[PDB]
């Protein structure tokens, strides 16, 4: 739907999110969230976070899960899981479709969905503003300020990563 | 409670106006207790290390007593400061809200009834 | 509160349930453990981009970055479990019974 | 200071000190099979610090004057008692072995500390890995019981795991009729009372289990007593080898810091030797333990920590 | 002297990439301190007008601010025009 | 001497102990000093003495 | 915070991006800069209790 | 010693504690009244300072 | 592991915990939390035994879940406020969502399940860090946002902690486990007064640290892990178990032994806030803590237990560990009660 395109983007984000959170095989679970990872990028891309959308592809989508799928390769269960192997995973999946299709329909209704928070599930296109960005890109300028305004943020991130590499080797060598 | 008062520069163990109070005397009973605790640390240290506790080195115990006496005196000033601060701003407040604390009139016990309850 | 925000909010809620409601294989939780921060990362970008909080574009990257060290910490502990029991199955993850 | 973190930080390694003459030699054999003399011969030929065979008062000959203490005050067991009475009720049999195993274990720690602080090899008789052959043999004829074995090997696994196996083992092969005829030549009245059954059990336990169980940890240098006499023969092929087996020819300064942490802490090497397993032959009730410990207290030197005894003559107590 | 020159000699003899890599980072960190052009770089990086040069209320007592882009007073960047 | 080996504390470690008195004498002299002007300052801050 | 070390030393550690009306790269305004400025100026040295 | 010693010393003892007793009750009720309102020195929970806002003109005319 | 990295791995744990209390930004609050977690795991894995790996997995899974849950306490806060400043929470849903996040990092309500198991798996030295230093950081955040905290939600977490913490210790024989359960019970005490007056929470934290330090190095000096192993310690070192008895009673809270000071102040503070049922049940169930407390004292020094022949070996050798700050910790944790009015210093 053109008007609510991000809503379709958002809905696809959760159905894949439910699928892999339903504890399927790690390879299958990888598929469930990478499509969720890709579709979530479109949501950020549609809002204007060009770098943030493209960057989650490179370190999370093409990053995180490649070494993650690497780990499931050496796990190599003799009985790899398929969605039909257990009925619990199907029960979660048909559930994940159930309440999702439930309250989006209730969202399609008078629009007073009030689970936990108060939500007005109107068309997502309304929330934007009418202010131009001139020449500077708002997202690009913000991240570029890491080296001018992010003085403490960069130091702890750099320090922790150096701690990160030493701790990884310290706990994998096995004394 | 304190934390957040006006003029409360943080990480300060003794603000400047705290010095306008009578400093504790070196023979303060609270202070001599600090010295007593330090001495008891010296006995434990020798007992822990299996040494003749009573006179197992007069250097280790001397540092124990002096260090506790030192840290006590500075703690005492901050102790004395905050309690003085706690009562001080109260008096400013008690004169800042006269209507909240009205003086109840005084009537001697020649008027107030106490419905004496006999005991049997 | 706009629908897109609701969709991500529930996305974590199932992820929180998915990690908490556990299964035999410990891998799947680790996917869901960092999956839950992906929704955190995704929605975080949404508010900052919506609100034109230029400086707060700091958070979306660094939020994921330390979430990576945790995932990096995650499977690194996992291989030790696999090197001691054979599978990361969590029903055998009970050596500390006593 | 010792290998305590500061010394390791300032660059003090241990592989720097290690040389080709850095090995653990277990010159074992049979009961009085002449291995004691061979221990000295090997030690003096390649310049290794020799350790006399661990006994009951070995730990007594480590602290203070390095002199034997009262048997009641140290050990409470008597090998002569076991030699005279085979199956008594006082429990000298098992208690002798467990105290022996601890004394050998302390000897192992002293050996490693010397090697890890000098880089020079060490030779030991009847290493703590051997010890189990005696105890199981004592069980064969009934000196100890089934429930006795459970305490000993429980101490064995919790203690001997971290200590690295030796590099060289010399099994001086002496056959049973020779030993059963030589024990008359010794003449010490306690060791005449040795049963051929107890002897027969110790050798077969040795060849069948002592050599093979740690063969994969270091090579087996079998040497007949005839080979033991010719010390010139045994000194060639100890050098003719590398001892790639076991984990010793893999360790680095990373593990050596851990190893010298434990051996330096003499209390730590044997902290696990006192496992709260309440075996009747070693469990000492409070009343006897209190009185004995009180007897240990007012002994010279032992009253305070070392260097803090005014009775011995340690001046400057009021300052040190 | 002897050890340092010999250490560099075998380092380039056996680990030429390591010497090249360590050298390149060696320069890359120090010349900017002594670089005279970096002061030009910051000036041009600031002389790039992104937002509008918003006006100011001309009520007198500010003579330096020009009343026109083609006025003499004000920041002239002809140095960059020649840089 | 009873002990076969010199124990790590079985000797007066002159440098260490001399530091310990050095710590204390500096500590007390600071303490008696600090109480002096702190009292003196309090005397004049409120106008007492 | 618990120990406001930044206030004592004066060094800006995290105050730069703590709110959306602070200094911004190339003076990019937030969506609610006017409201945040009005609110933040209303509650200065007033205390969280009564400023609510 | 004389009963005057005990009489006047108790006389001072009772005055000291009564002054203490009055302040203890006064401190409790002020603290309650102070926490609810907060228009005074203590119990002032932190708020963001004015200094950290940007008064310089932005790119968008209004802001 | 190698001491130099072992030094800096622990050293960052202070740095991460330091950052939690010295940063006014919500992001940096999480920043120090997970730098702290990143360097905590290897210290757990220092021994490298299957139990040590077992303990690390439970701790990481618990701590990682809470911190990611902590972000969305921040995220909704940002979603409804636009403020990253560490002050009054503006969203009730985020506020509870935050409290469960921090409570799990502290382990008071049934989030506490990892506290005994994780403690037992790791070594005694690592147990010291886990129950003493990696507890200030969650309490640091709670102290700042205490005014806003939901009274019913926080107090409910507190009682369930001490109630379970009291009951759990009555059946554990391992010294580490009973140590952990008593730590849970104390943690309920501090967080109970937390909404009322944070100064008493800090005083409880400062006091509670003293015994937990003092008890741990005493056990490390004793090199004992189980009650029977503690029983033998009287023979070799009758003095050490004697001081352990004194500090053990101080942890129980019997006057004049300092340790009753926090409990005394908590009862008085809650009473001033008209809450009088809260302290009574809180104090009454503190007796549950005292039972297995005295039970340890019964087997430690009060009645000499049977020893073993090999213990004769240990008398000959002297201790090599340095146990720094032990004598001061014992003394400061048993007799500081007359210096109670030093509470104003913490204000
Ligand atoms: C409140 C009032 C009371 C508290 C007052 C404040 C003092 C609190 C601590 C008291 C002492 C605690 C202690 O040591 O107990 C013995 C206990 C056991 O000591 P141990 O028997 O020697 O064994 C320790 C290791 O297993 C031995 O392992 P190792 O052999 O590898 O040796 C490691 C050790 C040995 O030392 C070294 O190796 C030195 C470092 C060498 C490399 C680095 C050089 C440069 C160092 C710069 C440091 C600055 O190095 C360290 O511990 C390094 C960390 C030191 C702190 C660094 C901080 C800056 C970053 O100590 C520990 O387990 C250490 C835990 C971490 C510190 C204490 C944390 C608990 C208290 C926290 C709350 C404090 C109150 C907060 C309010
Ligand atoms: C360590 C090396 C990196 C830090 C020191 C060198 C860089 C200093 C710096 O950028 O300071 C920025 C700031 C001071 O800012 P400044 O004045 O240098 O630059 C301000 C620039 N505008 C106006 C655009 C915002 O200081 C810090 O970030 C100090 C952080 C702590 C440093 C010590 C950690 C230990
Ligand atoms: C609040 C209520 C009370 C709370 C605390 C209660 C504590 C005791 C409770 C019971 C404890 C369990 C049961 C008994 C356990 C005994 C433990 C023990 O080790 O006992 C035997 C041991 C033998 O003594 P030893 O260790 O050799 O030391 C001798 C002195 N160097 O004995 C010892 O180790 C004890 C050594 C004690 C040394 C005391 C030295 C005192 C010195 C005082 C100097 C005073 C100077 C005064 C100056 C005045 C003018 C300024
Ligand atoms: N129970 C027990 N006794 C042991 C052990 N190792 C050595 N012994 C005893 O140590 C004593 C001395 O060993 P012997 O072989 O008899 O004599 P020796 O003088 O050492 O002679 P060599 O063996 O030739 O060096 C004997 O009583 C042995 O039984 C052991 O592991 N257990």
């Amino acid at each position: 739907m053109t008007m609510y395109i991000a809503f379709i983007l958002s809905t696809i984000f959760v159905i894949g999110f439910v699928g892999f959170s339903s504890k399927p095989s790690p390879i299958y679970g990888g598929l469930g969230l990478i499509v969720s990872g890709g579709v979530g990028c479109g949501i950020v891309l549609n809002f204007g976070g060009s770098f943030l959308g493209l960057m989650v592809f490179l370190i999370y989508l093409g990053g995180m899960l490649v070494v993650f799928g690497y780990t499931t390769a050496m796990a190599t269960e003799m009985y790899p899981e398929v969605w039909v192997s257990n009925k619990t995973v199907f029960g979660a999946f048909v559930s994940g479709l159930m309440m999702e299709f439930c309250m989006v329909y209730y969202a399609l209704k008078e629009e007073e969905v009030e689970i936990i928070f108060k939500f007005n599930g109107l068309g997502d296109w309304v929330i934007y503003d009418t202010g131009d960005s001139g020449f500077f890109s708002e997202e690009a300028m913000g991240i570029a300020a890491l080296y001018s305004y992010g003085t403490w943020l960069v130091i702890v991130t750099g320090w922790s990563l150096l701690i990160g590499v030493v701790v990884i080797m310290e706990i994998t060598r096995g004394n | 409670m304190m934390s957040g008062r006006p003029g409360r520069v943080p990480l300060q163990f003794l603000p400047n106006e705290a010095r306008s109070l009578p400093p504790p005397k070196l023979t303060d009973p609270r202070l001599v207790y600090m010295g007593f605790l330090g001495y008891c640390s010296g006995l434990i240290d020798n007992a822990i290390r299996r040494r003749p506790v009573v006179s197992a080195g007069l250097h280790r115990q001397l540092l124990y007593v002096t260090s506790f006496v030192f840290f006590g005196y500075y703690l005492l000033k901050r102790q004395d400061y905050m309690y003085a601060l706690r009562d001080h701003d109260m008096f400013a407040y008690v004169k800042s809200h006269p209507e909240d604390f009205p003086e109840k009139d005084k009537k001697t016990y020649g008027e107030i009834l106490e419905e004496f309850h006999p005991v049997r | 509160m706009p629908l897109v925000y609701m969709n991500i909010i529930m996305a974590f809620a199932i992820a929180l349930a998915g990690l908490l409601m556990y299964r035999s294989h410990l891998m799947s939780s680790l996917l869901c453990l960092e999956g839950m921060m992906l929704s955190l990362f995704i929605m975080s970008t949404l508010i900052i981009l919506n609100t034109h909080f230029t400086l707060a574009n700091m958070m979306p990257i660094i939020l994921l970055v330390f979430a990576a060290c945790e995932a990096a910490l995650g499977l690194s502990l996992l291989v030790m479990v696999s090197n001691t029991y054979g599978t990361d199955y969590v029903q055998n993850l009970n050596l500390l019974q006593c | 200071l010792q290998y305590g973190p500061l010394a390791f930080v300032l660059g003090e390694r241990t592989t720097r000190k290690l040389t080709e003459t850095s090995k653990v030699i277990t010159v074992d054999g049979n009961i009085c099979s002449g291995k004691g003399r061979l221990a000295r011969e090997i030690a003096e030929k390649l310049g290794l610090r020799h350790f006399p065979e661990a006994g009951i008062h070995y730990a007594d000959s480590t602290t203070g004057d390095g002199k034997p203490l009262d048997v009641q005050l140290s050990g409470n067991c008597s090998l002569e008692k076991f030699y005279d009475d085979p199956k008594s009720n006082d429990g000298n049999s098992y208690r002798l072995q467990s105290w022996l195993y601890a004394s050998r274990l302390l000897q192992y720690a002293d050996a490693l500390e010397h090697l890890l602080s000098t880089g020079q090899g060490v030779v030991l008789e009847r290493s703590i890995y051997s010890d189990f052959v005696f105890l199981e043999a004592m069980y064969r004829q009934g000196f100890i019981r089934k429930q006795c074995v459970e305490h000993y090997n429980e101490v064995k696994k919790v203690t001997a795991c971290e200590y690295l196996p030796p590099h060289v083992v010399v099994y001086v092969d002496v056959p049973v009729p020779e030993i059963q005829s030589r024990i008359q030549k010794k003449g010490n009245p306690h060791e005449m009372k040795i049963t051929a059954a107890y002897l027969q059990d110790i050798e077969n336990a040795y060849k069948k289990t002592f050599l093979p169980e740690m063969s994969e940890k270091c090579e087996v240098l079998q040497y007949s007593a005839r080979e033991a006499e010719d010390a010139e023969k045994v000194v060639e092929d100890i050098e003719y080898l590398k001892c790639d087996k076991g984990p010793w020819p893999d360790q680095d300064d990373r593990t050596f810091h851990r190893l010298r942490m434990l051996v330096q802490n003499k209390l730590e090497v044997l902290n696990y030797t006192t496992i709260p397993v309440y075996l009747p032959e070693i469990t000492i009730g409070a009343h006897q333990s209190d009185r004995v410990f009180q007897k240990f207290t007012e002994l010279p030197g032992r009253k305070y920590s070392p260097g803090y005894n005014e009775d011995v003559g340690d001046k400057w107590i009021w300052l040190k | 002297a002897g050890r340092i020159a010999s250490f560099l000699k075998n380092a380039w003899a056996k680990e030429p990439v390591l010497v090249a890599s360590f050298a390149i980072g060696g320069l890359a960190i120090i010349l900017p301190s002594l670089s005279p052009y970096t002061n030009y770089a910051i000036r041009i990086n600031r002389a790039t007008p992104y937002n509008y040069p918003v006006p100011l209320r001309d009520d007198g007592n500010m003579p330096d601010v020009p009343s026109h882009p083609q006025d003499p007073q004000g920041p002239s960047l002809e140095w960059l025009k020649n840089l | 001497k009873f002990y076969i080996r010199e124990p790590p504390h079985g000797s007066p470690d002159w440098l260490k102990v001399g530091l310990t008195l050095g710590t204390s004498v500096f500590l007390w002299i600071y303490l008696i000093k600090q109480h002096k002007e702190d009292v003196l300052e309090y005397k004049r801050r409120n106008g007492l003495e | 915070p618990f120990f406001d070390v930044q206030k004592r030393l004066g060094l800006d550690l995290d105050r730069w991006m703590t709110i959306q009306s602070a200094e911004q790269p190339h003076k990019i305004p937030g969506r609610c800069h006017a409201f945040e400025k009005e609110w933040i100026e209303c509650a200065h040295g007033i205390g969280g209790i009564r400023a609510e | 010693d004389g009963p005057e010693k005990n009489y006047e010393k108790t006389m001072a003892i009772l005055q000291i504690e009564a002054e203490k007793a009055e302040l203890r009750l006064k401190e409790l009720e002020v603290r309650r009244l102070m926490r609810a309102r907060g228009d005074g020195p203590w119990y002032q929970y932190p708020t963001i300072d004015k200094a950290l806002i940007d008064h310089s003109p932005k790119t968008t005319p209004d802001n | 592991m190698n001491p130099i990295i072992y030094t800096t791995l622990i050293m960052t744990v202070m740095s991460g915990t330091m950052l939690v209390m010295i940063s006014s930004h919500w992001l940096l609050i999480w920043i120090g939390f997970e730098m702290n977690l990143l360097a905590m795991i290897p210290v757990l894995m220092k021994n490298f035994n299957p139990r040590a790996t077992e303990a690390a997995t439970k701790y990481f899974l618990t701590q990682a879940t809470a911190s990611m849950m902590l972000m969305m306490a921040i995220i909704i806060n940002l979603l409804y406020s636009g403020q990253w400043t560490i002050t009054k929470m503006f969203n009730p849903v985020a506020m509870t969502m935050m409290t469960m996040a921090l409570a799990m990092k502290l382990g008071l309500s049934p989030f506490h399940f990892w506290v005994p198991e994780v403690t037992q798996g790791i070594s005694l030295q690592a147990g010291l860090l886990l129950l003493t230093w990696q507890k200030l950081a969650p309490l640091s955040v709670l102290c700042q946002i205490s005014q806003s905290i939901n009274p019913n939600l926080m107090l409910t977490m507190a009682m369930l902690s001490i109630l379970i913490g009291g009951w759990g210790g009555l059946n554990q024989t391992q010294l580490r486990k009973i140590m952990a359960y008593s730590s849970i019970a104390h943690m309920g005490w501090m967080t109970a007064v937390l909404p009322y007056n944070t100064t008493m929470t800090i005083l409880n934290l400062l006091i509670y640290i003293t015994m937990t330090l003092a008890m741990f190095m005493l056990l490390i000096h004793s090199s004992a892990t189980t009650t029977l192993s503690l029983s033998h310690t009287w023979n070799k070192m009758p003095v050490i178990t004697s001081l352990m008895m004194v500090t053990l009673l101080s942890m129980g809270g019997l006057p004049p032994l300092s340790g009753f000071m926090p409990k005394w102040m908590i009862i008085q503070e809650m009473t001033k806030n008209e809450s009088i049922i809260m302290p009574t049940l809180m104090a009454m169930t503190a007796l549950l803590n005292l039972y297995f407390y005295m039970r340890l004292a019964y087997s430690s020094s009060l009645t000499m237990f049977p020893s073993t022949n090999n213990m004769k070996m240990k008398w000959q050798f002297e201790h090599t560990k340095q146990m720094k700050l032990l004598p001061t910790m014992i003394v400061l944790s048993t007799l500081v009660l007359p210096m109670t009015p030093a509470l104003s210093s913490l204000n």
